[PDB]
RNA sequence: GAAAGAAUUAAAUUAAUAUAAUGGUAUAACUGUGCGAUAAUUGUAACACAAACGAGUGAAACAAGUACGUAAGUAUGGCA
RNA sequence: AUUGAAAAAAAUAAUAUAUAUUAUAUAUAUUAAUUAUAAAUUGAAAUAUGUUUAAUUGAAUAUAUUUUAGUAAUAGAUAAAAAUAUGUACAGUAAAAUUGUAAGGAAAACAAUAAUAACUUUCUC
């Protein structure tokens, strides 16, 4: 290479251009994934979803009535603070970091018809620490996530290095699966219907849990996963079972909106809120 | 008009005046360039023609010009003979086609065309045009205009009088007119007597009727009759129709009916087992001699 | 040759895998391709229409809420403060449950507590 | 002593060779380059014999 | 049509009576065989399933009998009852 | 000293051939504690399941239910053996005989 | 059934082949597909299950929606709104899709793809916007054809060129392609396909071909020479192949001169430019304009001033390139031009 | 009023760059991917930076062949 | 082409054949395959030839032949953990910190954390 200097030449037209469509290679990526002609095609609306229907029928209008605050206003989040102009050194100064945090926080809008707290995704995190020695056990995690969730599990490999823990970087230990749409709805339903009402000392999901801006997480122990229908049927072929982490992502702006929302899908809460 | 090297050294590509400037397209980026002239402001207006420099000069000396014209890339020098041989091969093919067209025009037909060479050249161009994707109306004009060209141009370069151009253009007009109304090509780029479109439709229907009623092909004489019907079919059928009709009627293996399939006699071709998915069992279909077009 | 655990895990990995476990690609005739396209186009429109109908209903519902709030505030502020109180810890009664495909043996209960 | 010097001889019977460096036991080097006396790109193979480090082949076809 | 092959070799262990009961419960596919013509095409079977079409897998322990979705209140047209319309929303007018 | 199965040459899923994963599943009916049945899309090959204990018979999920039958796993213990082996000594009237030790 | 009737709708909104229509509208799975010809392949093919019942209802769903749109289209008066409503009413007809996607869009036949119908005009526009327009503008951009000749281009009509007379072989010229002196030695033709609603009984077009690469040894730079010029050309949505049939010697403001590059003079870009004449209202018939042949340099030609003087709006363009070969000398003598100059191989 | 798309703006070079420090890099020079293994080739190299000489650095251009890219073009090893 | 149903065609592209031009174009025919590649006394399935039961034909039944089983991860132009560090073409944006999550804590893995003015399309009042 004669030089390393990136400089894109400006154009003389407004027409948006995309070299993918006019390159003869890969004639099958040109078709959309949803298109029937694509080899990546997969039907989406195979059957109706009961949980989604419930939310759209009953919980939709109810939540709008619950969260409504009369003549509420947008609460701006902690953004970067500009430099007051009183010295000749502020002309190119980067702005200050937010007041109490090093990361900007989002705004909170009043709840209206367009924005009503609703589900969007569910992520299952499974980190088998014991895989440090026996890698073969990590495969059992992917099968467990596959059988239960019903979707392809994306594997989890190490990223850090803690010698005190015999942890080595660059080894497979677990699997994760992103769930959306009807399949997520089935998982959430079968979790509250079957698995949850089978723990002896179960009290519910802690009110302290949850990211500040939407998102609620809890965890299932090793023995709780035996309660799933697809392991209970073949206990012989499941000698070893182990826990996982659950994270429910929702359109709730704040946590307390999400907790009210998830309660409509038969989720209990026990602790005291912040 | 400036470059950059491995060491990020900036160097000029053309003679000019070096100016340091800032391009509004790239804020927070200083620039260096080379304006082609002193009075030129380097951040040239975006929507104005770029200021280029030809630089290279013309070779006035006769010997220098001769050397340069006769100087070609090794690719061209090595490909010089092969391309010429192919040109000679195709020229011979054109010559043979011209000879064949003239023979059929005078012998197979009895048209007295005054200009043999002009008539043949028009037709060979029409045939080549028709071979390529071209409707009949376009093909005839394309050849017609071509000939009428190289005649207005010839008049200009040879300083011909207007009358000479007019008579030559008129002469081309009539010969093409006569050729169009008296000659045509039949589904294979072969010259033959003109056939009207309406007549073509009438003949096509007659053939379709004459071919439908005789589709049993029981006896070799019928086979000959069907094949005989497919002799002048090219005159009034396009290639797509011609191939389709043959596939429908000239079937290599005829449908298996009671007469065609039988086991009482021996040497019924061969067993020819297939599979049926209704009964999920292998079947034996011994075909008879009068079930194959090749043998019958 | 290979340990029994590896054999078992290979089988579990086999159930994960897609090797020699998928059919031939779905090939449709040109006319059935147009058939499929019109089916999807209707379904897309139908889903959009249902979604817009729900949104319009929620538009009106919110309109109704605010007009109710405005009137309650001007007439009797004593009740308005109670109405405008937050519902941070509100929870749906757990007796309400997502609909099931088929009804239970006992459709309803006439006793509580 | 880690590196080594090898003489790559043109596959064409040209007599033109180019030298490159290589590790002590890296796989046999075969590269295509311009050979001036033939005026075309030709393969260049090793001249002498080198002790290549043994490597296990890949099992593209399922085995056992 | 795009459905994957059922991995019966995992759920049903070799030699299990349930495994052999399932094998009989199923119907095998047609296999390619030299010297025999096939109108619909040479069979393409892998893991014991034709790859050119879908696959059918035939499957107190009293049978699950779902309850009827139409109740007595529906046929009797009783208006006071809370079961007249199970799948709808009732409002007290 | 780690147990890792060696990795074979990964096959090349070149661009455009990335088919989705459609795992074999069965329309399986889930029988709850009551007559309620929900259809679940499952991989295991058998169409009906009964749930001995589920949200229906859990007090936490039905706070308002006055009558709530309770059933647990049947592997061995009270419901299994203590009852048939002791089928004469009967009662919670009897539980009042051992009610308190009356000790400070 | 608005789509079934043909009292006022054009016949082009239908499947000309009866067998195809019968299968597409079949009531039971009893007809084999027409597209697959071999009976053996016909047997092997298996349609997806439960595809006919859902299609029939999907057809009805669209049919009612189309009827509503047509009723709305009846009551309006704005031609632009009228065209939009029509496109919106019939864009979902399976027949319209089958007619368009499956038959030639360049050499469209009036029976299947009629470009007078708004729906086929709209679909053709979208198709050309997907590939053709995207490729054209990249060629004009990366070849620096735009800024050298005109400030910019906003395409509105597909432009295609050909040289049918030079050699007799049919091939539509890809933009930016390399053409020999023999191939471009006689004449180009054009297919100015319009897609925007325009009054085709009044609107007129001009076609100019420019070569902004001719050496100018006086200023050590380049100068633009006019190659071919036509003015006052009528067009029609379905018959828009500009050729000697459709124009007379009055339209030719500059007779075509072949690309005749000089040796070592570098590549030369011939940019085809298609504009549209001004449309003056309050007058019956087209607004013929008399071009001023007086100046018309044609050797040092300034397109920008030419467009500004006559108030022309560019709608499409095309480009091809030419270098020196052995045939240039033959072309020069054929056209009676002075022998070309020979330049050096190096720049100094 | 709503859904999707194209995206825009602000912040960011503190992460990353085979290797010290410095300069540069989001238009990425950083990362992922397809082809590839080609330019990690071949004869003339003007002109500049640097410079006592010996040496050193950038490189336009002419000619032969190769890889990638639809094309424009890029590649005479590695951001320096 | 034969094989259960009762004259055709008018797109891009692929394949087969043919030929026009110092133009990698046109004419006709049809829409293959798209996750594979040796090696199995043993598992499964299949067709054919007989028998016994239960015309045909269901089941079992012995043999011959063949097919499945070698069960192995990427299913995404993949995008900050590991391996290909020089070429080309396309595409993307890191990192810290904070809030949570069974073992899990200061330190393992996952998820969330700046604003939509204007533009295009679709649906809708
Ligand atoms: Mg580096
Ligand atoms: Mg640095
Ligand atoms: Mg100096
Ligand atoms: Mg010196
Ligand atoms: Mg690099």
């Amino acid at each position: 290479p004669k030089s390393a200097c990136s400089l894109v030449k400006p154009v003389h037209h407004l027409v948006k251009i995309d070299k993918s469509k006019l390159s003869p290679r890969f004639p099958e990526l040109k078709y959309d994934k949803s298109d029937i002609r694509s080899p990546g095609f997969k039907p989406k609306d195979t059957h109706a979803d009961r949980l989604n229907d419930h939310y759209l029928n009953t919980l939709q209008s109810d939540l709008l009535l619950i969260n409504y605050s009369h003549n509420a206003a947008v609460v701006k989040g902690l953004k970067q603070r500009a430099w007051s102009g009183d010295s000749p050194y502020h002309l190119n100064r980067p702005p200050k970091n937010p007041r109490g945090s090093k990361a900007q926080l989002p705004d909170i809008h009043p709840i209206k018809w367009s924005n009503i707290p609703g589900l969007e995704s569910v992520v299952i995190n499974c980190f088998v620490r014991e895989a440090r020695e026996n890698q073969l056990l990590a495969i059992t995690a992917a099968l467990q996530l596959q059988q239960i969730t019903g979707c392809k599990p994306h594997p989890i490999f190490s990223k850090n290095d803690v010698p005190t823990w015999k942890l080595r970087k660059g080894h497979q230990m677990g699997a994760k699966v992103e769930l959306k749409g009807k399949e997520m709805s089935q998982f959430l339903s079968t979790l509250t219907e079957i698995v949850l009402p089978r723990i002896r000392e179960y009290k519910g999901i802690s009110n302290q849990s949850g990211n500040r801006f939407g998102g609620i997480s809890f965890g299932l122990t090793a023995e709780d996963i035996k309660f799933f229908p697809e392991i209970d049927a073949n206990q012989d072929s499941w000698p070893k079972t182990f826990g996982m982490h659950i994270n429910i992502n929702t359109s709730a702006q704040l946590d307390y909106q999400a907790r009210t929302l998830l309660s409509g899908f038969q989720f209990p809460f026990f602790g005291e809120e912040k | 008009n400036v470059g950059i090297g491995k060491d990020h050294s900036i160097f000029a590509l053309e003679p000019g005046v070096v100016r340091y400037y800032l391009d509004p397209f790239h804020p927070k980026r200083k620039f260096i360039g080379v304006a082609l002239r002193r009075d030129l402001k380097l951040p040239s207006p975006h929507f104005e023609p770029t200021v280029r420099r030809f630089g290279r000069f013309e070779l006035t000396n006769k010997r220098a010009a001769y050397k340069e014209e006769n100087s070609i890339s090794r690719k061209d020098y090595l490909a010089k003979p092969n391309i010429l041989k192919q040109l000679e091969v195709r020229e011979s093919k054109r010559k043979e086609l011209q000879d064949k067209l003239s023979k059929v025009l005078r012998d197979e037909l009895k048209l007295d065309i005054k200009d043999i060479e002009l008539a043949t050249s028009y037709l060979i161009r029409v045939r080549a045009s028709l071979k390529n994707g071209y409707p009949i109306e376009d093909a005839r004009f394309n050849s017609r205009y071509y000939l009428k060209e190289e005649e207005r141009l010839k008049a200009r370069r040879e300083s011909w009088t207007n009358e000479k151009l007019s008579e030559s253009l008129s002469k081309i007009d009539e010969c093409s007119d006569l050729l169009n109304s008296s000659t045509s090509f039949n589904n294979k780029l072969e010259l033959h007597q003109y056939i009207s479109e309406q007549e073509k439709q009438a003949l096509k229907a007659k053939l379709l009727e004459d071919l439908e009623k005789s589709q049993h092909l029981e006896t070799k004489k019928d086979k000959n009759y069907i094949k005989a019907l497919f002799k002048d079919a090219c005159n009034f059928l396009t290639l797509s129709e011609e191939v389709h009709l043959r596939r429908k009627y000239l079937k290599s293996v005829f449908p298996e009916t009671d007469s065609t399939v039988e086991t009482k006699s021996g040497k019924k071709s061969i067993v020819s087992r297939r599979f049926d998915y209704t009964k999920n069992k292998v079947e034996v279909i011994a075909r008879s001699r009068r079930a194959f077009l090749s043998k019958l | 040759s290979l340990s029994p655990l590896a054999q078992r895990v290979v089988t579990q990995l086999s159930v994960m895998s897609a090797s020699r476990k998928q059919p031939k690609l779905l090939k449709l005739a040109r006319e059935d391709l147009i058939k499929h396209q019109t089916i999807e186009k209707c379904w897309s429109i139908y889903q959009q229409q249902q979604r817009e109908r729900r949104n319009l209903q929620l538009e009106l519902q919110y309109k109704s809420i605010e007009r109710s709030m405005n009137l309650l505030q001007e007439l009797s502020p004593r009740l308005f403060e109670a109405a405008n109180a937050s519902e941070k810890g509100k929870r749906f009664p757990m007796e309400m449950k997502v609909p099931t495909d088929f009804p239970p043996n006992t459709l309803w209960h006439y006793n509580f507590r | 002593s880690k590196n080594s010097v090898i003489k790559l001889l043109s596959t064409a019977a040209s007599g033109y060779s180019r030298y490159i460096s290589i590790k002590k036991g890296a796989p046999l080097v075969t590269q295509v380059r311009y050979d001036p006396v033939v005026k075309r790109h030709v393969l260049f193979k090793e001249a002498k014999k080198r002790k290549v480090a043994e490597r296990k082949p890949l099992d593209f076809l399922r085995t056992a | 049509r795009l459905m994957w092959t059922f991995p019966a070799y995992f759920y049903f262990k070799k030699g299990t009576v349930a495994e052999h009961k399932f094998l009989s419960l199923q119907k095998g596919p047609i296999s390619k065989k030299n010297g025999i013509w096939f109108p619909r095409g040479i069979p393409d079977i892998k893991h014991g399933r034709e790859r050119s079409t879908k696959q059918e897998v035939k499957l107190v322990n009293r049978p699950v009998i779902p309850n009827d979705r139409i109740t007595e209140a529906d046929r009797s047209n009783d208006m006071k009852s809370l079961e007249r319309q199970l799948s709808r929303t009732l409002y007290l007018l | 000293t780690r147990i890792t199965l060696p990795r074979r040459p990964a096959k090349k899923i070149q661009l455009g051939k990335s088919r989705p994963a459609i795992y074999h599943q069965f329309n399986v009916k889930m029988e709850l504690s009551d007559g309620s049945v929900v259809i679940r899309r499952s991989q295991y090959p058998k169409g009906e399941i009964r749930l001995i204990q589920d949200q229906r018979n859990n007090p936490l999920w039905n706070p308002s239910r006055d009558d709530l039958v309770v059933v647990d796993a049947n592997s061995g213990g009270s419901l299994d053996r203590f009852n048939k082996r002791y089928s004469s000594l009967f009662s919670t009237v009897e539980l009042s005989e051992e009610n308190k030790k009356k000790t400070q | 059934h608005i789509w079934s009737d043909f009292t006022t709708r054009p016949s082009s909104l239908s499947i000309q082949s009866s067998k195809v229509k019968n299968y597409l509208f079949q009531k039971k799975a009893s007809l084999d597909p027409p597209s697959i010809s071999r009976r053996s392949n016909r047997i092997k093919y298996s349609p997806p299950e439960h595809i006919d019942e859902i299609f029939r209802m999907s057809y009805d769903f669209l049919e009612q929606r189309s009827s509503k749109f047509y009723e709305l289209a009846n009551k309006t008066k704005n031609p632009l709104k009228k065209d939009a409503l029509l496109i919106k009413a019939e864009i979902n007809n399976p027949e319209v899709q089958y007619n368009f996607q499956f038959n030639n869009k360049l050499n469209n036949v009036k029976d299947i793809i009629d470009y007078d119908v708004p729906v086929y005009r709209h679909l053709g526009k979208q198709h050309w916007e997907s590939y053709g327009q995207m490729l054209l503008m990249q060629r004009l951009e990366t070849l620096a054809a735009i800024p050298d000749t005109l400030p910019t281009l906003v395409p509105r009509a597909e432009v295609n060129i050909k040289f049918p007379f030079s050699t007799g072989v049919n091939k539509w010229i890809e933009p930016g392609e390399f053409l020999s002196s023999n191939v471009t030695s006689m004449r180009p033709i054009f297919k100015i396909q319009e897609y925007e609603l325009v009054n085709v009984e009044k609107q007129l077009y001009t076609v100019l071909i420019v070569n902004p690469d001719v050496p100018d040894l006086s200023n050590d730079s380049f100068k633009t020479a006019l190659c071919y010029g036509l003015v006052n050309i009528n067009l029609t949505y379905n018959d828009n192949l500009i050729d000697p049939r459709k124009f007379h010697s009055s339209n030719i403001i500059a007779d075509y001169l072949p690309p005749v590059p000089e040796k070592n003079a570098g590549k030369q870009r011939f940019v085809v430019w298609v504009f549209r004449q001004p449309l003056i209202e309050d007058k019956q018939g087209p607004n013929m304009l008399e071009i001023d042949r007086k100046e018309l340099s044609r050797d040092d030609f300034d397109i920008r001033q030419f467009t500004k003087k006559y108030n022309l709006t560019a709608i499409g363009a095309h480009i091809w390139r030419s270098e020196w070969d052995a045939k240039v000398a033959a072309v020069r003598e054929k056209y009676g031009l002075p022998p070309g100059r020979v330049f050096s191989r190096v720049r100094r």
